[PDB]
């Protein structure tokens, strides 16, 4: 075909770009550390789990990782990355746990930082809780679901734990649906449990979902309608959310909130851009940005700082903008290189980026990981913000 | 000592040379204009039907 | 001799 | 017989051609094409009654420190498409399909060059080669593993410079630059087991290798033929010819003058020379020569031009005919010719690139 | 008197040898002829089972357009495909292995004294060594005319 | 001489960067002004603090009529 | 000296239209 | 500033030499400021080939040569990509997942940079 | 980054899935077997069951690689328990017994090593 | 010196040495397999009335089997009849009586002392190579000139354990408390010097290398002075390593080692992975010709740390005019 | 030393 000619010269391209990418990388960053897993990931998540031995240059974290594969057991993860402070290292597994299925997407319950989450292409939704799990498995061993879940019919990509309430799940899927569990409730044997609401708001498949951080009824919801629903609980009308909006033109994957303030909603997007309303007028898009090339699928505002926010997708670029920067009239290069609320570009991954994430307790490090097995972690240069 | 093998494959060169030939014939981006023909970028979205790859997938056909 | 290596 | 040199071509690149080679696995009577290999090109022909020799594809591939030095045909059993493997220096085989005009598949093994290339007669896909890593080996082009390697302990001490299967296909014979001769089999239970895997693997499948069956031990292995390099060799039904820089081909039996071939055995140190092809003036190697499918004619050059072409059925057998044809043109050497299904045509591609094609009365 | 028609056994039996193998040969040949044509048949009923769709121009209806070229045909190029460096075969092992360090028959000769002992005999080797330059002392070939 | 060689040498880098230009002004690897050697551009400094950002001046009374 | 850098210009395009004395006679 | 070049091929053949327009990258017309700026960008983002320079008599002198090492090899899955024969996943396939022997690079750790870009002004 | 791996037998290229310490490296080559087995056949001066059960043993020793003395005390009950079947279905039992003999004449084992083979034996 | 079967009716009945000088000269103490590869051995050898008669018939070369087990058994009374197919003790003993009736400082290559009527004394072949008198001697039991062992609790690897300094390995039949002995079998075992001889070598991988050509590298991480491979090959004389050096150098590739003062290994044809161990003089591993049961083998040990994926070297200490590689 | 190329 052409279409395979094309997409063989793509991919010489693709290493060119790569090479001029790692020898302006002492230039770009402060910090970054390649790792070719032995799967690739679909999903990240740093843990709060920090430590520092004593004499040390450095930290302990922890990540959160799946595992799509072709045939063999998939079995998610938790990392131990390991990264200079003040004034090297190197990452390793250290807990594996097998898998029905793959993982789509695992979020673990900011309550009781071990109680992780899990989707699957199984209509049912998993949780973990790596204390009572092996250090590896074996074939002796037997993996319990140690909590199961279910009200799905179909698969997708929507978790979400609730920071304000304890145990609160919400799900999402192709399905039309977004479902609703507590498991405060029953920590009995209660090995499968169902609803305690299911929602319907949407009329197509819906991608993302997630509560908003400072009110405990309070949860968005975002479709490939175009549209963007937001649903407050404690209402009963499963069907009729509170606000609504048709946001983008195209499909709409991520839905995000800032945690530093209390009404600004990000959103990505299929057309290539990225929303940011405010809850008290939902029909009122404040700004867009537009340096994207194809669809979205993930936003994510850093903490340690309200103000900014990060975007990736298939382009192979992860993006982080600021919004203190609207606005301002610049030099004609800038206007060359982007547009001035675009703050910096990661190319390092020369795949889709299927997931990232910033990281608790540290300043500017991001956590990004692909579709050829890589993980990056990387913390942008000092002398971008100061 | 050694050198090593070239990824970028004398098959993929010729794909350079002719759509870069279309381009100077078909937008002079060399020698009717400067080699930065506009400034480039105020166009946006359909900067990308010169050539067929200013950006393509890596996967067209994708799971999710 | 035609060369060798030694330990 | 008597043949006439209707028409002569010449390259454009003015470097040796080493390979030459019909495709006799055409349609009946559509026409009769024939590929020329030179210092990094494949060249196809097609070639029309009274000459008029077609030039219909061209390949060329990237380094100039490559030289393709041979190629061979085949078929593909599931789709019925002409392939075309080549192959040289730079250590690698590939398969061309003149169809798609498209290099489909690769296969880097060797140590070294490959000095030749065969199939196995029967079955298309047991791509034979032959390097100068002292070794052969066999492979299979359809699951693109390696079945076999006919080469280790005992297999040979120098490069390797020929190979030829028997037209059973049910044995084969390796030549070398240690001055010797051998044969394999692939009559063996065991070899033909692992042919019969090989057909029946799948890397998605399992979690673990295919096993390449090699084979140290010969059945047979002489340096009494000979005596200086050995070039090419032919399974002349189920005697041995074989050439060198010694200005002549031989033929021979392995043993005495009565004994089987299947009954030889490893052990069996007696040669039996009954029968010797004579002409002159070749003092080089890589000099090969060939026959036709129905093996009634043998077809050698020679460094000067000069061609020698024998009868067999009877002529002497093994001491009269000797006739050079000629012409003055191309008074270069001479690497290899050809035939097609038929003994009409011949060929004889040289040192200074022309490609002779002649024709017979009749 | 002797030694005239010993040396004259000796050239006749130079063609008598001949005489013999040739309708050995050639019975060989034919039976080999015999193999060939039935093997070759069988191939060619293969061949003539087979059909291949043969080989024409490449029919680039299109973009034949400034590319490399022969002579006049476009030079169709391809795939760069990676080398492997250069390895000359070996056997492995896991302990360690030791290893140390014109044209004539004397079937014709025995011939030749069979020829003599069919129908003193210092006058049939002294005659033979007259003419070899290193074969020489023919008191040996006597000694193994003694015992062979 | 022959500049046949030396030709066919430089020719397989520029082509390369040639096309590389033609994109990364459009879809850029990373940009030319969050770096150290570059740090010409980028007449800017980081400073403002915004979140209450609702300004809302979106008058826009045009609308059709047919 | 002279021969700015559409020489570079020419080495890409060496045939096909390329033009005007620094990109023809180049070297 | 005038800017000029020099192409060095086998230390002693033709250079047909140069003298650009402007302080412009020749290949990918960015526009720098500094001499500093421009051979850094230029040893970094066109490292193909090799940088030398007097920088002039009137500032402006460059040399250039084809590199011979600089490692233009395929940065991905080291198998199926670079061995997998030339079938619709030979090069890439990244159509679905596949396993790669767990890797480790650590591109940078911290650096240790002054506020001069000079360095390269004195190299 | 840890880079593209090969076989040794082939040179063909190494999947991961497969560097799987399955080592491609092993005390018996699949050759020396054959090498010594048709070595053997060279001796003239020696019995074709005598043959036989040297080639057995010989094969034993390749497979489990004893050093030292002792362990042949223990590889003569090995032998017998692995290829009794081999030697039944050949019928070389005085052969085996001469064999033994010719072991412990080296000091190797002693009588209660002979019966005991035997016993196991039969 | 051959004879017919004993399995087989064709038994030509014969002398106890007649039954064995097969035996006799075709098997390797040294190497515990009839004919050994690098043991190489065909000399003259050193060592090695009152009551009714029985009428039984003694059938063919059964006189062979009673005859050698005869002086070896120092006449047993029922073994012999258990061993031989179903005869009786009577029948045994009378048949007995029928028969009895009837009547510089280089490195020279291990050869075992063997003494007629002396000592290891200073004549003594294994004295004057200033190598000691390994337990495959035909010296007295008593000779000083042996090898006495090491008295270490659990391991040897250290310059405590004897057997170091002068560079051998714990023999298994002198060093019992070590642990070289133990797992006589199996191989999970305290001792870290019994290495090459149960042949603990690490999964190494092949792979094109970044100096010359193919390299070797090892998978899974190691500590200084730990045991990587053995440098298996081809043994063979000094002036047959000229031969072929010659002919390599036109190759322009070489494998050769050296062992001692009389021999050479030759990995070119046949030996293991770690023959592709490329040059460095910043090498991260060395070479012992370590002494293991007389036979000079070598050790390819880590001369400092390694971790996973890294490239394996060695000084080859030579003038090196051809490539690293 | 038999040459491959004659001359």
């Amino acid at each position: 075909k052409e279409a395979a000619f094309d997409d063989a010269v793509e991919e010489r391209v693709i290493n060119e770009e790569y090479k001029i990418w790692k020898k302006n990388t002492p230039f770009l960053y402060d910090l970054v550390m390649t790792h070719a897993l032995e799967w690739p990931s679909l999903t990240a998540q740093w843990l709060p789990d920090v430590t520092r031995p004593e004499g040390k240059d450095f930290s302990i974290h922890r990540l959160v990782l799946g595992t799509h594969t072709s045939d063999e057991q998939n079995h998610l993860v938790i990392a131990s990355v390991q990264l200079p402070n003040d004034d090297s290292g190197k990452i390793e597994i250290e807990i594996k746990i097998n898998h029905e299925g793959e993982v789509n997407r695992a979020r673990y319950m900011p309550q009781n930082p071990c109680i992780i989450a899990t989707k699957t292409p199984s209509s049912d939704v998993l949780v973990f809780d790596y204390t009572k799990h092996p250090s590896k498995p074996d074939p002796s061993g037997e993996c319990n679901p140690d909590l199961r879940l279910r009200g799905h019919q179909k698969e997708g990509y929507g978790l979400s734990w609730n920071p304000n309430l304890s145990g609160h799940l919400l799900s999402a899927s192709d399905d039309h649906t977004i479902c609703l569990w507590d498991i405060s409730a029953v920590p009995k044997e209660g090995k499968v449990v169902d609803a305690k609401t299911i929602f319907t708001g949407h009329t197509a498949v819906v991608e993302d979902v997630s509560w908003h951080l400072l009110h405990e009824s309070l949860f968005g919801s975002v479709a490939d309608d175009q549209k963007l629903m937001i649903w407050d609980t404690r209402s009963n009308n499963t069907s009729k959310p509170s606000h609504s909006v048709d946001a983008h033109t195209a499909e709409v994957n991520c839905l995000s909130f800032n945690p530093y303030s209390e009404f600004i909603l990000a959103t990505g997007s299929a057309d290539k851009t990225v929303a940011l309303w405010d809850l008290r007028n939902l029909k009122l898009k404040l700004h867009s940005f537009e340096s994207h090339k194809d669809e979205i699928f993930q936003v994510q505002w850093s903490p340690h700082n309200e103000t900014i926010l990060a975007s990736s997708g298939t382009d192979r670029r992860l993006n982080v903008w600021d919004l203190s920067k609207i606005g301002e009239e610049q030099s004609p290069e800038d206007a060359e290189d982007g547009p001035p609320e675009l703050l910096f570009i990661h190319g390092g991954h020369t795949a889709k980026i299927s997931d990232f994430s910033w990281n608790p307790n540290e300043p500017w490090v991001i956590c990004s990981v692909s579709e050829d097995n890589i993980m990056q972690v990387w913390q942008m240069a000092e002398n971008i913000y100061n | 000592e050694d050198s090593g093998k070239i990824k970028l494959l004398l098959h993929w060169m010729p794909e350079d040379i002719l759509p870069d030939v279309w381009v100077n014939e078909s937008e002079r981006h060399q020698l009717k204009t400067k080699v930065v023909h506009l400034s480039k970028l105020p166009k946006d979205t359909a900067l990308l039907l010169d050539p067929n790859i200013y950006r393509t997938m890596p996967q067209k056909r994708l799971k999710r | 001799a035609a060369a060798r290596k030694f330990a | 017989y008597s043949f006439k040199c209707v028409n002569s071509l010449k390259e454009d690149h003015n470097q040796p051609l080493f390979g030459v080679q019909f495709n006799w696995h055409s349609k009946e009577g559509d026409p009769l094409v024939f590929a020329t290999v030179g210092s990094n090109r494949v060249t196809l022909y097609e070639c029309h009654s009274q000459g008029e020799i077609r030039l219909l594809q061209s390949y060329v591939d990237a380094d100039a420190d490559e030289n393709f030095y041979t190629c061979a045909w085949t078929y593909d059993s599931n789709t019925s498409h002409p392939l075309l493997a080549v192959a040289g220096s730079r250590g690698i085989i590939r398969i061309i399909n003149p169809i798609t005009m498209q290099c489909i598949k690769h296969y880097v093994g060797h140590g070294n060059a490959i000095n030749e290339l065969k199939f196995h007669p029967r079955d298309p896909n047991l791509l034979l080669s032959v390097s100068k890593d002292h070794a052969l080996r066999l492979w299979n082009i359809q699951t693109d593993t390696l079945v076999a390697i006919f080469g280790g302990v005992e297999g040979h001490r120098d490069e390797v410079l020929s190979a030829d299967y028997d037209l059973l296909g049910e044995k084969i014979m390796s030549c070398g630059m240690d001055h010797s001769l051998k044969l394999w089999r692939i009559n063996s239970k065991r070899m033909m087991n692992a042919i019969k895997e090989s057909y029946d693997y799948n890397p998605n499948k399992t979690n673990r290798p295919f096993i390449s069956q090699k084979i140290h031990f010969p059945d047979f292995s002489t340096r009494d033929i000979h005596r200086n390099y050995v070039d090419c060799v032919r399974w002349l039904g189920d005697l041995i010819l074989s050439k060198s820089c010694e200005n002549a081909i031989v033929c021979w039996k392995p043993g005495k003058m009565e004994d089987d071939i299947d009954k030889i055995k490893p052990s069996e140190s007696n040669v039996t020379i009954l029968g010797r092809f004579d002409y002159s003036q070749c003092d080089i190697w890589y000099m090969r020569f060939s026959m036709d499918f129905w093996q009634k004619m043998l077809a050698l050059g020679n460094q000067v031009g000069k061609l020698y072409v024998w009868d067999l059925e009877v002529e002497d057998p093994h001491k009269a005919k000797c006739t050079t044809l000629t012409h003055h043109k191309c008074g270069a050497a001479i690497r290899q010719t050809s035939f097609s299904r038929d003994s009409s045509i011949l060929i004889a591609v040289c040192d200074d690139a022309s490609i002779w094609r002649w024709d017979r009365l009749r | 008197c002797w030694r005239k028609r010993v040396k004259s056994e000796y050239m006749r039996l130079r063609q008598l040898k001949r005489f013999r193998r040739a309708d050995e040969v050639k019975s060989m040949f034919s039976s080999n002829r015999q193999k060939i044509l039935e093997r070759t048949e069988i191939l060619n009923q293969e061949w003539k089972q087979r059909r291949i769709q043969p080989v024409h121009i490449l029919t680039s209806v299109s973009s034949l357009r400034g590319t490399r070229e022969c002579s006049v045909i476009p030079l169709k190029t391809l795939n760069a495909v990676a080398s492997v460096p250069i390895m000359y075969s070996w056997s492995p092992l896991q302990q360690n292995f030791m290893v140390e360090d014109g044209f004539i028959n004397d079937e014709i000769f025995v011939e030749l004294v069979n020829a003599l002992g069919q129908y003193p005999s210092d006058k049939i080797f002294e005659a033979i060594s007259s003419m070899f330059p290193d074969k020489g002392t023919a008191e040996e070939l006597k000694e193994k005319y003694k015992e062979l | 001489a022959d500049h046949e060689l030396f030709l066919q040498a430089f020719e397989k880098p520029t082509q390369i960067y040639r096309f590389l230009r033609t994109r990364n002004l459009i879809a850029p690897i990373f940009l030319h002004r969050t770096l150290t050697y570059m740090s010409h551009r980028n007449s800017r400094t980081n400073i403002k603090r915004k979140t209450f950002k609702v300004d809302d001046m979106l008058s826009k009374v045009e609308k059709m009529k047919g | 000296p002279a021969t700015q850098i559409s020489d570079l210009s020419k080495r890409k395009p060496k045939t096909e239209d390329f033009l005007t004395f620094l990109c023809l006679r180049g070297s």
